[PDB]
Parts: C-alpha cells; structure tokens; sequence
C-alpha cells in the first residue's frame, strides 16, 4: 500500500514544472567525456561503458520528447540500481569516482524532473534562446561536434509527432540553424555597429590571416619535419661479442677451433 | 597589442569564414 | 492529402497583409 | 561515503537517497531520515564489531543527519 | 552540356516517380508519420552511427587482445665458463630432464615464496605449465682441454 | 609466454589516430546531407515535373531523328528554366 | 554547544579504543544524540542525572 | 531574417500543440520562400 | 509488427533521405 501511495503521489501529485533536461544532458556529456578520457579487459569495459552512456542518453531524449513522467520514473529506478550494481563489476579509481559523482548529479536532476513534472513548452534548442555572441559560439560548436547535430535531428523526429518525413524535418532544421546564425550576427551588428568605411582593423586582419597561413604551413611543412625528425634517428653500436675463428682444415673432420670471447 | 575588442572581432570573423556571417 | 498540401505554397501567402 | 567505502557499506543509503528521498512529496519524510540515522548507526556498530581497521566517515554522516534533524525540528 | 541534360532528366524522373506514387497512394492530410516507419528509419540511422564509432573499437580490441603463447626453455644449457683461457664446465641438460611444471607444482613454488609478495607474484602470474624446471646435468665424463 | 602482435601499426596511437581521422571524415560525409539540404529545395521540391520531362524527352527524340538544330533550341529552353527560378515555379505549377 | 562536543568525544573515545567499553561509548553517543536535544534544555538544572 | 525565424518557430509551436494540420501548411510557406529567391528578397527586407 | 505497407514506406523514405523525395 505505502509504495503505491508514493508512486501515485509521484505521478498524479500537484507540483510545478521545470525543464532540467539541458542540465541532465550536460551531466551525461561530462560523464561521456571522462569515460572516453578514461580508456585506462579495461578497453572492453570502457567500450561497454561508452555504449551505455550513449544508450542511456538516447532513452533520456525519448522520455523528454514524449514527456513521460512514468517513463522517467522507471528509467531512474532501473538506472540507479544498475549503475550501483556496476560498482560491483569493478573487475575489468579516480576516474570511476568522478563518473559516479557526475552520474549522481544526473540522478539528482532527473529525480527533480520526475517530482516536478514536464513543462508544456519542451521544444526549442537551448542555445537558440537568446541572440548574443555566446549563444552564437556555443551553437556553432555544437554543430562542429562530429555527429551531435544529425543525431539530434533524427532522434527528435522519431519521438516528436510530425507529419513530415526525415528529409523534410531535416530541411526545417537546416533552415532554422542557418537563420539563427544570421540573426545572431545581425543582432550583434545592431548592438555594436561598425562605422561606414572603416578599413577592417589591421590587427584583426593580421590575426586571422596569420592563423590561416600557419595552418597551411602545418599542412605541408610540419608533416615533413616530423617525418624527418623521427626517421633520422639511426645508429646503435653493434660489436662482435666473440671472435669465433674456426679454421676448418681437415676436409673430413674440420677442426682448429681455437677462438676467443669478450674478455679478449 | 591585441585588445579584447580586437580579440572578439578576430574570433567572430574566423567563425564567419567557416559559418555564415 | 499531405503531398498536395505541402506543395500548395504560392506568392499570396507572402503578401504583407498586416503581418505582426 | 559511497565514494570512500563500498559494497554493503553505502549502496543502500545512496540508492535510497536517489529513489526515496529525492522522489518524494516535497520534504523527504521522517522515516527516511530515521532509517538513514539507523542504518548509519548499525553500520558503525557492525564495523566496530569487525572489514578491519574500520573507517569512520559515518561519524560525519551521522552528525550531519542529526544536524538536519535539528534544523527540521526547529522548522 | 550533355551531362547537364542527363542530370536534369535523372532528377526529374525521380521526382516524377515520387509524384506518381503519391497520386496512386495518397496520404491523408495531417496523419502523423506512422510510428513504425519512424522507428525503422531512425533506428537504422542510429545503428549505422553506432557502427561508425563503437564497432571499429570493438573489432580492434577483440583482435588485439588475443595474446599469450607458452614459451618454455627446451634445454637448460649451463656452460659454467671457468678457465679464462679455455672456458669449460659445459655439463648441461635438455628436454627430457627439463620438467614443465604442472599446476600442482606451480602451487608449490608459489606457496614457497608466498610471504614475499613480488616473489609469489612472479610465479603466480606466469601461467601453469609455464615455469619450467632447470634440471641441469652435473655429471662430467667430458674431460677438459 | 610470447606475445603475438595482432595490431600491425600501433594499438596505442597509430591505429587510434587513424580511427579518429576516419570518424571525422565520415563526420563530414554525413554532414554533406544535413547541411545544405535547403539550397536545393528549388530544384527538388517541384510540384509537377511533367512539363520538364516533356522538354527532356523532346531533346532525346530530336537526337534520334538527327534534327540537331532543334537540339540546340530545346537545350536553350532547358537552361533558361534552370536559370530563372521564378519560371520554374510557373512551369511546375500543379494544375496549370 | 558544549553538551554536544562532549557527545563527539563520547563517540570517538569508543572508536579509538576498540574494546567492549568502546562499544558502550558508541552507544552512549548514539542515544544522547537522539534523545539529547530534549535533555539539553530539560537537564540544564532539572536533574542532570 | 526575423520573419523567417517566426515561420520556423511557428512550425515548432504547432508541433507542441499537436495541431499537425497547420504544420503541413506552414511547411508549405517555408518551402516556397526557399523556392523563389525573389520572394526571399521581399520577405527579408530590412525595414518592411 | 512491420506491415508490408509500412515496409514500403520505410524503404521509400530512406531513399528520400538520400535521393530526392
Ligand atoms: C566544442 C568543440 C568543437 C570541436 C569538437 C571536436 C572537433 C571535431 C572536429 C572539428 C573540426 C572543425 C573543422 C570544421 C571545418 C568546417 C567544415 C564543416 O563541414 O563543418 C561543419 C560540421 O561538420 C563537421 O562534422 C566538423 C568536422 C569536419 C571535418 C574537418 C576536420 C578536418 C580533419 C579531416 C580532414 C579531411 C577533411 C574532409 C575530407 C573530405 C570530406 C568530404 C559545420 O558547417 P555546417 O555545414 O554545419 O554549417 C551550417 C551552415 N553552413
Ligand atoms: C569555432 C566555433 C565556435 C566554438 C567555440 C569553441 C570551439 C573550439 C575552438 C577552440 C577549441 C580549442
Ligand atoms: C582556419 C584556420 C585557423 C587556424 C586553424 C584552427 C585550428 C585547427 C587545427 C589545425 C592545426 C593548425
Ligand atoms: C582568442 C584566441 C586566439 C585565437 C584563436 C586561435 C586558436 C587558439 C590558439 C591560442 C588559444 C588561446
Ligand atoms: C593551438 C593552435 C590551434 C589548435 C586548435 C584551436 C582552434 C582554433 C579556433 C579558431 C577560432 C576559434
Ligand atoms: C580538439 C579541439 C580543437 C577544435 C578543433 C578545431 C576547431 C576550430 C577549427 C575551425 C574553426 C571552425
Ligand atoms: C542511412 C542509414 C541506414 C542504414 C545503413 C545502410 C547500409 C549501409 C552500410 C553501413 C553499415 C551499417
Ligand atoms: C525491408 C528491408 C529492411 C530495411 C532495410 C535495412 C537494410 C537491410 C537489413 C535487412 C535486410 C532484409
Ligand atoms: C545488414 C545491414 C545493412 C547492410 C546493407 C543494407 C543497405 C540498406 C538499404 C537502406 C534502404 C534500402
Ligand atoms: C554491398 C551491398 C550493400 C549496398 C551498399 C549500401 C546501400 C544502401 C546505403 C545507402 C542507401 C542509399
């Protein structure tokens, strides 16, 4: 009975509504990062933990986009027990202590989501809320992460109720992304206007240009340098330890094996 | 003498070299 | 049908009719 | 405490923190805090009865759990 | 320009086929997107992405992990080179005398040196039928020269 | 025991670095779809392409009959359709 | 708060000297930590037995 | 690009309220904006 | 429970992800 009452009051209740998915995902990103960094049976363990962080993040996205408090309850319960049971499978550590710690933060923010509820407006990219410079840089960085952009799109499509196909979902995502980047730039130009016909600031030019040139230098010259440096190192003294002179004389029985060694 | 104003300028314009504006 | 309704856009939608 | 000691030590209270205390009507309860104090005391007693050379991070645990009790008694 | 008209035609055909199939089998206006269709395509894409990052790592580790082929000294050639001028004392043995230590034998050695952690470690870490017995022959007959 | 090298290059960094490089380049390959899908919605979202396939098939018909003067003329239509996006909208209208 | 620093010492006297007297000290702490705020204001002069 | 982000955000709003009929309709606007470059010029005018 | 109607749908839409429509 009591357990049923607890669960009823964790589902039906009368609480508020917060969106702490951003922070939950950030906790899981930190977790992923430290497990990736913590490659140090061990490779197999770290590879299983990789697949795990990933799978759990995907399930979390599902429950967030489907606004399931009951689903989040179930996931939390399972995950708590499973991660705590993985402490018993230590057989393949500061890295693991930190992984536990950051996963504890994820469990705390997840527990908050369940006990608060899911807010009506869940859609909308976190880094496209304001149109400043920080939002711009963060968004572009998210787009630079190998597969985050595409994963987000496909995943969201699968959960969110749409009439459009993946092709068309990706179209509206691309349009929005580009439009946001343009908006941020437009906003910053309104905030900090540049006089009409004001060169381009010698220093700015020198910086960007210099970096590009140096990057190009490191495409051609640097590899050559590294290559030559490593290959050049050659030469380890090799001296005959012994002087074995066998003066094989007799055709039938070769002898005369008087010879010497290192002392001589 | 790279000022902070110059530093943001540089960064944003390299971002424009890759990303739009 | 979905097809016909996503391929129905015309210039009249983009006229500036009090777009606030 | 679960980051400094393992197995039966902890892994009961941390699980309960995540699944009972933080998943509750506003303030956890009274029974949670009572069971926390009780478990920590039991753990101390059995570690004293010997695991050998027992550590006492359960001192700072019990005393923090009794500090919170005082804070919530004053309300 | 030939390639231009070929590209245009190819694209136009693909569009036409899609248009025709939408006329043949129309999709109601505002009818979700069918949960199953989504789950299928999305799932495949995710799995393909999994196989870009995780699968190579798995394969790599699997192959590389396999390591360890027992190597035991076939013979125990103890040449006690004594005489500076003429080094001799070559009484030594071979495989018949050499005894690949069994599991029980290994336990014995490990327990003998159990007090010293690293001593036991050496023995225990080396796999059974690894530690070989140096039963070097001591008898002579070979006079010296 | 002996240890057989089942790596080839270097498990620690050689193969590792190669793996990273592959991932990045596959990254760009996959981006190649979901980045500029919006720069073609003018050549790929045409409502009715029937009038354009007629043009294309007329070029083919005029090459079989070897009246290559009209090949040049019909190619001119094709390139102007694709040089002015507004005329594509007109020509690819669903009904008329 | 001296009433309470003594409770700390009571706990640690048991902990350090591992014995049976130590278990008793541990228990004395556990108790006067629970039933303690009561007799911190009721044993001020009213029977500090 | 203010008028285009409004369109994009309206598609998002209409998917949260699950009125997916209007999703199809607002998608039609998006694709026609990007199918005729001249209407983009009109819609993206600085002032009006 | 993948129906044949769903199966063609899936296939065609992955083709649309790569090829047009
Ligand atoms: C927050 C930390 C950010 C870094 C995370 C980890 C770094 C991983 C790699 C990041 C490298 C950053 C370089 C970005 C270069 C911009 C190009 C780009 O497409 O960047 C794309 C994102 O693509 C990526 O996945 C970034 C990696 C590109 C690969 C370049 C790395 C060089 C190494 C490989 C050399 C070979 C190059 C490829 C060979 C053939 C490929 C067909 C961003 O435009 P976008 O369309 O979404 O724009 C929207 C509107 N234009
Ligand atoms: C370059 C796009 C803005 C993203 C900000 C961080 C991305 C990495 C650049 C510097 C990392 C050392
Ligand atoms: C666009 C060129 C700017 C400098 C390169 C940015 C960092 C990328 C790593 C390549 C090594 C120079
Ligand atoms: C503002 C950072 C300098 C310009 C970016 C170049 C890439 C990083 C090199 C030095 C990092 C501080
Ligand atoms: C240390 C030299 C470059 C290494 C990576 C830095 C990336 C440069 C970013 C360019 C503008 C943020
Ligand atoms: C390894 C982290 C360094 C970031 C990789 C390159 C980022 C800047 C390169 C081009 C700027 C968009
Ligand atoms: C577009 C992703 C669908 C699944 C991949 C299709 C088959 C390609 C071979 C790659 C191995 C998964
Ligand atoms: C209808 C075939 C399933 C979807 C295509 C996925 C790639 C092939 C995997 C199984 C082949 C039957
Ligand atoms: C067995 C997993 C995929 C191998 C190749 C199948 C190609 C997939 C085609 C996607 C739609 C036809
Ligand atoms: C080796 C035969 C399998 C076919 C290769 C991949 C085909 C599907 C991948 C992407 C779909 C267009």
């Amino acid at each position: 009975p009591l357990r049923r009452f607890f669960h009823d009051i964790l589902h039906t209740k009368y609480r508020a509504a917060t969106d702490v998915y951003a922070l939950m995902f950030l906790a899981d990103v930190v977790d992923f990062i430290i497990i990736i960094f913590g490659f140090w049976q061990v490779p197999e363990a770290f590879l299983v933990m990789l697949l795990i962080q990933f799978s759990t993040m995907v399930v979390d996205r599902a429950l967030y986009l489907r606004k399931t408090v009951l689903g989040k309850l179930a996931f939390q319960v399972a995950l708590v027990l499973a991660i705590h049971l993985w402490m018993f499978f230590i057989l393949p550590n500061v890295v693991a202590q930190l992984w536990y710690f950051v996963k504890c933060i994820y469990f705390a923010l997840s527990a908050y989501q369940i006990r608060c509820g899911y807010p009506t407006r869940i859609l909308g990219n976190f880094l496209t809320k304001k149109y400043n410079h920080l939002n711009l840089f963060l968004f572009q960085g998210f787009r630079l992460v190998p597969f985050l952009v595409e994963l987000r799109a496909v995943m969201d499509w699968v959960w969110t109720d749409t009439t459009l196909s993946l092709s068309s979902w990706m179209c509206v995502e691309d349009i929005y992304a580009n439009i946001f980047i343009i908006k941020c730039s437009r906003e910053t130009e309104k905030k900090y206007p540049q006089p009409k016909g004001q060169k381009k600031k010698k220093i700015v030019k020198y910086g960007m240009g210099g970096l590009i040139i140096l990057f190009l230098i490191a495409i051609i010259w640097f590899p050559l340098l590294f290559m030559s440096l490593v290959r050049s190192v050659v030469g380890v003294v090799n001296q005959p330890i012994d002087v074995t002179v066998t003066l094989k004389l007799g055709g039938y029985e070769p002898l005369f094996t008087m010879s010497a060694q290192q002392p001589s | 003498c790279c000022e902070s104003s110059d530093c943001l300028e540089i960064c944003m314009e390299c971002c424009g070299i890759c990303f739009p504006s | 049908d979905h097809a016909t309704v996503i391929h129905s856009g015309d210039y009249f939608l983009f006229e500036s009719d009090s777009e606030e | 405490n679960h980051m400094v000691t393992a197995s039966a030590g902890s892994l009961v209270l941390p699980v309960l923190v995540f699944l009972w205390a933080m998943l509750s009507i506003p303030r956890p309860s009274k029974r949670f805090w009572m069971t926390a104090i009780v478990f920590t005391e039991i753990a101390v007693v059995v570690k004293y009865l010997f695991t050998d050379g027992y550590i006492k991070y359960d001192l700072v645990q019990l005393m923090a759990l009794f500090f919170h009790r005082s804070q919530l008694l004053c309300y | 320009s030939w390639m231009c008209v070929e590209d245009i035609y190819a694209n136009i055909f693909i569009i036409k086929c899609s248009r025709e199939t939408e006329k043949k089998y129309p999709q109601p206006k505002g009818q979700k997107k069918k949960k199953i269709v989504k789950y299928g395509m999305g799932g495949l894409i995710i799995l393909f992405l999994i196989a870009i990052i995780w699968f190579p790592l798995l394969f790599m580790s699997l192959v590389r992990s396999v390591v360890g082929v027992v190597n035991q000294p076939i013979d125990v050639t103890v040449t006690l080179k004594l005489g500076g001028y003429e080094p001799l004392f070559t009484m030594s043995a071979q495989q018949p005398s050499i005894i690949p230590f069994t599991a029980q034998a290994y336990e014995e050695l490990s327990r003998q040196f159990d007090p010293q952690p690293l001593a036991m470690q050496f023995i225990s870490q080396y796999s059974p039928e690894d530690i070989v017995t140096a039963q070097i022959e001591g008898s002579s007959g070979a006079l010296w020269r | 025991k002996v240890s057989p090298p089942s790596l080839g290059f270097l498990a620690g960094y050689g193969i590792m670095g190669l793996y990273v490089s592959i991932v990045l380049v596959i990254g760009k390959f996959v981006r190649g779809f979901f980045s500029e899908i919006s720069h073609s919605i003018m050549f790929e979202e045409l409502p009715c392409v029937d009038r354009i396939l007629k043009l294309c098939q007329d070029i083919f018909l005029v090459r079989e009959t070897r009246e290559l003067e009209l090949e040049e003329e019909l190619y001119a239509k094709l390139i102007f359709l694709y040089r002015s996006p507004e005329t594509m909208i007109k020509w690819t209208r669903e009904k008329e | 708060y001296l009433f309470w620093l003594v409770l700390v010492v009571v706990f640690v006297t048991g902990a350090t000297r591992i014995s049976i007297f130590g278990l008793g000290y541990l228990l004395a702490c556990f108790y006067l930590l629970l039933f303690g705020t009561a007799l911190l204001q009721r044993d001020t002069r009213a029977r500090l037995v």
